[PDB]
C-alpha cells in the first residue's frame, strides 16, 4: 500500500514479538541516528 | 525544561514565559508608591497596570 493510512505506534507489537521485525526496526533505526541524527521508532511510537 | 522533556505536551500546552516588573498597585505597593520615582531615576522603568 501507499501513504496516508499511517498510524502511530503501528507494527510496534510485532517489534515487541518478532526477532525479524526487531533486526529491520534496529539496523534502519541506527543508521538514521547516526546520519541524520534522528530515530524513527521515536517517530513512530509518538507522534512529535 | 519539563516541557522540553516530556515529549506529548507540546500539541496540547505551549509555555509562553513572562518577567513582570516592576508595576504599581494602590493595596499591596501603596508603600512602595512614593519612591517608584525614586527608583525611576536610576535610569530605569516601572510600570502601571
Amino acid at each position: 500500500p501507499g501513504q496516508g493510512i499511517q498510524h502511530k505506534g503501528m507494527g510496534m507489537e510485532v517489534r515487541a514479538r518478532s526477532k525479524a521485525a526487531r533486526k529491520v526496526w534496529d539496523s534502519a533505526d541506527k543508521f538514521t541516528r547516526e546520519t541524520l541524527g534522528f530515530s524513527v521508532l521515536h517517530v513512530v511510537r509518538d507522534n512529535p | 525544561n519539563r516541557w522540553s522533556a516530556e515529549k506529548s505536551w507540546a500539541e496540547r500546552v505551549s509555555l509562553a514565559h513572562a518577567l513582570i516588573g516592576w508595576t504599581k498597585g494602590t493595596g499591596l505597593m501603596g508603600q512602595n508608591d512614593a519612591i517608584v520615582s525614586a527608583v525611576e531615576e536610576a535610569g530605569v522603568t516601572t510600570y502601571t497596570t
